[PDB]
C-alpha cells in the first residue's frame, strides 16, 4: 500500500498476501456480520482504487451483494460527475484534471494517474470518496442481511436479561436511523420491553438512569 | 438398602428424580423414597413412528423428536430458524436411530428442499398432519425439568442436554416401571428377534392346508385352532373342516 | 468436548471410559462434566 | 501503531493483521478475565487513539460492555473538557491547540491531528490518556463481570483447599480496592472460612507465617 | 525489547506479541512441568524488569503459584535491601539512585528509570537479578506440582523398564537437591524398584554399572 | 545465536521462537531417528554452547536419553581434559585460556566466555566440538533405539522389492559402523535375502551391477 | 542462504526453518511428481552446497530414491573429474584451488571456502553445477516413479474423456523426452487410444486443429 518512507517520500508498495488472504477468509467465515465494516478500514488504509477493486474481487460467492454494490458505485460515481463542473482545457505538468465517474471508480484510470491524484496538491482524496461509497454499500448490505427488525425483539419470561440487552445492543448497531431516534430508542425501548420485575426496579429508579445502574438494580 | 440413603440424598441433589428411580436404582422402600422426594425444596406403533416438532423457549427455537412407541426424546436448540438445520437433525437423528416415518406439520422448514432430499435418502416416508397428547406431556415435564435445573445450568444446549439426559435414563416411565431408553431398547430387540426367527422357519416349514376352498399355507396348529393365510388374507378356523397335507 | 460427551452420555449409559492425554481430554470442563454423570475418567486396551 | 525508525524519527505504520486477529481471538477466548487487563497493554504501546478506537470496534459480542466503554470515554472526556476549558488565541505555526474531548475520544479528530501531536515538541500524550480511559473502563467492565463477591466464597467440605485458594485469588483480583485492604484480606479471609480440620491445623501453626507452611500442613 | 543497534547503541523496543503469545500458550496448555525453567529463560535474553512483570502477570489460571511467586519477589526484595541498603545522600547529576526494592521488583520504578538503567555507565543488569530471583520462586513451583517422592516409584509386573527409567528419571530432575545424593540415589534405587528377572540379571552384571549394560541386558 | 553482520565485527543474538517451537515440535512428533541428526545441525549452525544446552533442555519426555547423553559429554570432557594440555594462571587481556571440560559443556561457563572464545584471534570452535560430541550421542542413542536388526530383514514372495530395499536402507543408516563394511553389506545382503526369482535374476545380471538396472530387472 | 543486501553487497546466511519444514512436508505429504521439480527450483535459488546436501538428506522416507541421487551424484563428480582436467600445482593469493568432483558434492569442503569461492573473481558456479546434478538425479528418479508406459494408456468405455487425457498429459510430462517427439505423441497417440465414438469424431475433426477443437466435440 501506499506507506510514507522514512524521512523520505510516500511511496506506492504492493499489497501483501497475507492481508488479503485474511480479508477473505473473515469474509467467508462470517455472514457480513456488523464487525467487519470497521475491519474494513482496518485493512484499506492509504489504498489506490485499484487495489479497492482487487480486494472486492476476491469474494467467493455472495453476488448478488457486490452487484448491488457495483450499481451503488455507479450512481454515485454518476452523481460525483453530475454535481462538479466538468473542467475542459489544456492539462497543467505535474498535475490532472477532475478525476471521471470511472476514474474515481478505478476501472478506467491507470497506476500512474492515481499517484499523480495522490501526490497531487492540493490533496485528492479520490481513493478516501471511494471508500466512504464502499461504507455506504456495505451499510446497505448489513441492512439487506439483517435477519430481523429491533422494534420487535421480545424478552424471555425466565430469561437472564444480560443476554437480553447484549442482543438488543446488537440489533440497535445494524439499524440505519438517525443519531437522535437512536438514543430515544436505546432510552425508551429495553427499558419499556423488559420483565415485571425489572421493568418495576427500573421505572422505580426514574428516567435518567444509566445502563450500568440498570443492570445492577435487576441482578439476580 | 446397605447405607444407601445417603447416596440416594447425595443424587437426588444433583437429579431430583422421582421416588420410584431411587426404590428400583437403589433398593429402598417406596416410603423413604417418597419421604426423599418431599425433602427436596425443588419438589413436590411401529418403531419408525417418530414426531417431529418446534418449540420456543426464552426466544429460541428448539427442534424435539420423539419416539411414539417408546418415549425416547432428543432436542436440540437450532440458532436460527432455517430448513438446512431441520435437514441436519433429521440426518443426525437417523444416523443414531432406524426410522421409518415421520409425524411433521405443513411448515415451511418441515418441507425445505434439504429436508426433502434427506428424507428421500434416507427412505423415510413422510406424513404431514396428525397421539398429540403425549408429546405435549413430555414436552412440559421437559419444561418443568429444564426450569428446576436451570440453577446450575450456563446456557441453554447444556441444559437442554442435561434435561434429555435426566428425562431419557432417570424417570421411570409407564408399564413395568422402565425409562424410555429401556422401553426403546426392549421393543428394538423384540422386534429384531422376532423377525430373524419368522425368516428363520420360511425355508423349513412349508405345508399346504385346505379348508371348506384354495391351497392355503399353514401358519399356526394348535390349540383346536387352525391360522392360516391366502391370498395376503389370514383366516382362523376350527380344527375341524381343516385337513394338512 | 464436554457438549459432546454430555450428549452422548444422554444418547447411551456410560460407566467408565478410557481416553489419551490430549490437551482438551485433561481440561477442568471435561472434569467438571465426567465429574457430573459419575464417569469413571481413566487415562491411558 | 507509530514506530520509531533506528536512530531516527516517529514514523506511522498500518496495523498489522497478526495483531489484531490476535486481540479478537483473545477476547473471544477469554471473555472478560482479568488477564486480558495486561494483554491490551501488550498490544496498543505507541499507537494514535485511531487504532484503539478500530481495536474497540473490532471485536464482535457483548456489545453492553462496549456501550459503557463508550459512556465512560464520553464522561472521561466531559471531565478533561471541564479540567482543561476551551482555550483561544491564535496558535502559532506549526504547533495545534489542546484537543478537545472528543478530538481525545477520536470521533472528530483526523489521523493527521495525531500524526502532528504525537511529533510536536513538546509532545502530547493523547494516546495515552485515551489508553488509561480505556483501561479505566476496562477495570470497571471486569468488576462488572465478576460473577460473585469475595465474601461468600465457600469451600466444600471434600473439595482440597488447592482450587479454594486458587478461586479465592481468583476473586481478590477480580476485585478492585487499595493494596493494605487486599492484604488485611489474604491475612484473615483465608483461613477465617476454609475446612475445619485446615481451620484447626493453621491455628495450631500460629498466625504470622507464610502460605507454604498453609499449603503443606492440610495436604491430603 | 532491549535490542543492539548494527555497530552502534542500545535502543529499547515493543515485546512482540508472537513471543508472548507462544510462552503464555506454552505455559497454559501442558503443565507446570520443570521444562517451564528452560522455555522461560529462552524468553527474556535482555529486557525491563516492566517487561518480565508484563509477560508475568499476563498468565491466565493458577493463581496460586503466581501468589506464590509474588510473596517470594517482595520478601526477596526487602532481603536486597536489608542486606545492601540504597547509599543516601547527593546524587551526581548525568546517574540516578541504586534501584530500590520495589524498583527490582517494577511496581513502582517507570520505564525510563530501567532504559537509564540499562545504559548507565557501568551498566546495572537489576532486571536480570530480578528474573534470577524468579526463577528461585519458580523451583519452589515444580515442587508445588510434583505428584509423588523420590522412593514411592516401582516398576509394574507387566510394565517394562523403559517406562519405568523414564518416570524415575522425571521425578528425580523433579526433586531440588543436591548432585551427590542424587548421583548416590540413581546407582542404588534403581535395581531396588525393579522387576525380579532383570534385577537379578543387572546384579548378576555388577553394581554400579551404567544404564547401558543394564538397559542392554534387560531388552525385551 | 551468533549472526554475522554487514560488513562488521560479531555480536551476540537472541534465539528465535519459531525455531525453539520447530525443534520441539520435530522432537515431539517424530522417535528418534536417523532423520533427526540432520535437522539438528540445520538449527544449530555456529550456536553458542548456552544455546545448545537452551535448545537441549527444552524437550520433554524420554530423560533417559538425555541423561545418557549427558553422561557421554561428561565422559568426553574428561577425555578431552586429559588429552590437552591444562591451562591456568593469569591471562593477558583480550585473551583467555582454553574452554575446561565443564566449559565447553556450558554448565559453568557463562555467555561472555563464550563470546570471547569465538571473537579470539584465533577462534577456538569450542561449539562445534560440542555440537560433534552432542552428534555422537545421537548416533548412539538412534543406535540404542533400533529395535530391528540388519541380518534379520527377509522378503515376503508377494512383497515388493521396493519396501525391501526401502526398509534395509532404513536399517544400514540405522547401523552405524566403517565405510566399507557398509558398502559390502549393501552390495551382498540385498541379493543374497530376495526371493528366488529376483535372486536368480540378480545373479543373472552378474556381481556389481548397478542399483538402477538391478531394481528395474527385479521389478515385475 | 547467501542474499543481496538492499543497495549493499552479497551476505551470507542460514536456512530458515519454514522453507525446510515446507520443503520436507510438501515431498512427503504430496508425491514425487514432475511438478515438484520446479518447487525445488523455486526454493533453492542463490543456495550454498552445504544447504543444498541439509535439505537434501534430512527428508525421511524413500531412502531408496536418496541412495539413488547419491550414487548418480558420485558418478556425475566422476564424471567432471575426469572430463575437466585437474591441475596440480602452487597456489598463489588471489586463486585457490580448483573445484573437484567431491567439492561439488559438499563433503571435502566446508562452508567458509565455499562463500570464499561464491565471492571469488571470475565466479565459480558450482552451486548451480550442484543443482544442475540434483536436477538430472530427479529426473531419473520421477521417470523411476512413473508406473506405466505412454503407450498403455487406453480410454475406457464409460471413462470421461477429461480426466482421461488429463491423465494421459501427466504421463507425458513425467515421461522423458525431447520437444519434437512430445509433440508427435501428443499429435497422434491421444487420438490413436481414444473411445471409438470420440475417435470417429476427432477422425473426422481432421487434423490442423488445437485440443479445444476436441474437446468441444468428444462432450457428450
Ligand atoms: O493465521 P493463519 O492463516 O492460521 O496462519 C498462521 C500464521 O502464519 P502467518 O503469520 O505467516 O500468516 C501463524 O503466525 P502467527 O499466528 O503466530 O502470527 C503461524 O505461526 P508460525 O509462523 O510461528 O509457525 C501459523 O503456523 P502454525 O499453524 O504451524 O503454528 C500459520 O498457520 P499455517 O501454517 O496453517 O498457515
Ligand atoms: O521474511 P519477511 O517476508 O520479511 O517477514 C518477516 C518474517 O515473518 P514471516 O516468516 O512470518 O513472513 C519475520 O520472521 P523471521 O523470518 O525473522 O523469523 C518476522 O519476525 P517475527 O515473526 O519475529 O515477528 C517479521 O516481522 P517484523 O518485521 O515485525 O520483525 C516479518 O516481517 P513483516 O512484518 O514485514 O511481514
Ligand atoms: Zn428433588
Amino acid at each position: 500500500p501506499i506507506v510514507q518512507n522514512l524521512q523520505g517520500q510516500m511511496v506506492h508498495q504492493a499489497i501483501s498476501p497475507r492481508t488479503l488472504n485474511a480479508w477473505v477468509k473473515v469474509v467467508e467465515e462470517k455472514a457480513f456480520s456488523p464487525e467487519v465494516i470497521p475491519m474494513f478500514s482496518a485493512l484499506s488504509e492509504g489504498a489506490t482504487p485499484q487495489d479497492l477493486n482487487t480486494m472486492l474481487n476476491t469474494v467467493g460467492g455472495h453476488q448478488a451483494a457486490m452487484q448491488m454494490l457495483k450499481e451503488t458505485i455507479n450512481e454515485e460515481a454518476a452523481e460525483w460527475d453530475r454535481l462538479h463542473p466538468v473542467h475542459a482545457g489544456p492539462i497543467a505538468p505535474g498535475q490532472m484534471r477532475e478525476p471521471r465517474g470511472s476514474d474515481i471508480a478505478g476501472t478506467t484510470s491507470t497506476l500512474q494517474e492515481q499517484i499523480g491524484w495522490m501526490t497531487h496538491n492540493p490533496p485528492i482524496p479520490v481513493g478516501e470518496i471511494y471508500k466512504r461509497w464502499i461504507i455506504l454499500g456495505l451499510n446497505k448490505i448489513v441492512r439487506m442481511y439483517s435477519p430481523t427488525s429491533i422494534l420487535d425483539i421480545r424478552q424471555g419470561p425466565k430469561e437472564p436479561f444480560r443476554d437480553y440487552v447484549d442482543r438488543f445492543y446488537k440489533t440497535l448497531r445494524a439499524e440505519q436511523a438517525s443519531q437522535e431516534v437512536k438514543n430515544w430508542m436505546t432510552e425508551t425501548l429495553l427499558v419499556q420491553n423488559a420483565n415485571p420485575d425489572c421493568k418495576t426496579i427500573l421505572k422505580a429508579l426514574g428516567p435518567g438512569a444509566t445502563l450500568e445502574e440498570m443492570m445492577t438494580a435487576c441482578q439476580g | 438398602f446397605l447405607d444407601g440413603i445417603d447416596k440416594a440424598q447425595e443424587e437426588h441433589e444433583k437429579y431430583h428424580s422421582n421416588w420410584r428411580a431411587m426404590a428400583s436404582d437403589f433398593n429402598l422402600p417406596p416410603v423413604v423414597a417418597k419421604e426423599i422426594v418431599a425433602s427436596c425444596d425443588k419438589c413436590q406403533c411401529s418403531p419408525g413412528i417418530w414426531q417431529l416438532n418446534c418449540t420456543h423457549l426464552e426466544g429460541k427455537v428448539i427442534l424435539v423428536a420423539v419416539h411414539v412407541a417408546s418415549g425416547y426424546i432428543e432436542a436440540e436448540v437450532i440458532p436460527a430458524e432455517t430448513g438446512q438445520e431441520t435437514a441436519y437433525f433429521l440426518l443426525k437423528l437417523a444416523g443414531r436411530w432406524p426410522v421409518k416415518t415421520v409425524h411433521t406439520n405443513n411448515g415451511s422448514n418441515f418441507t425445505s428442499t434439504t429436508v426433502k432430499a434427506a428424507c428421500w435418502w434416507a427412505g423415510i416416508k413422510q406424513e404431514f398432519g396428525i397421539s398429540q397428547g403425549v408429546i405435549e406431556s413430555m414436552n412440559k415435564e421437559l419444561k418443568k425439568i429444564i426450569g428446576q435445573v436451570r440453577d446450575q445450568a450456563e446456557h441453554l444446549k447444556t441444559a437442554v442436554q442435561m434435561a434429555v439426559f435426566i428425562h431419557n435414563f432417570k424417570r421411570k416411565g409407564g408399564i413395568g416401571g422402565y425409562s424410555a431408553g429401556e422401553r426403546i431398547v426392549d421393543i428394538i430387540a423384540t422386534d429384531i428377534q422376532t423377525k430373524e426367527l419368522q425368516k428363520q422357519i420360511t425355508k423349513i416349514q412349508n405345508f399346504r392346508v385346505y379348508y371348506r376352498k384354495g391351497p392355503a399355507k399353514l401358519l399356526w396348529k394348535g390349540e383346536g385352532a387352525v391360522v392360516i393365510q391366502d391370498n395376503s388374507d389370514i383366516k382362523v378356523v376350527p380344527r375341524r373342516k381343516a385337513k394338512i397335507i | 468436548t464436554a457438549y459432546f460427551l454430555l450428549k452422548l452420555a444422554g444418547r447411551w449409559p456410560v460407566k467408565t471410559v478410557h481416553t489419551n492425554n490430549g490437551s482438551n481430554f485433561t481440561s477442568t470442563t471435561v472434569k467438571a462434566a465426567c465429574w457430573w454423570a459419575g464417569i469413571k475418567q481413566e487415562f491411558g486396551n
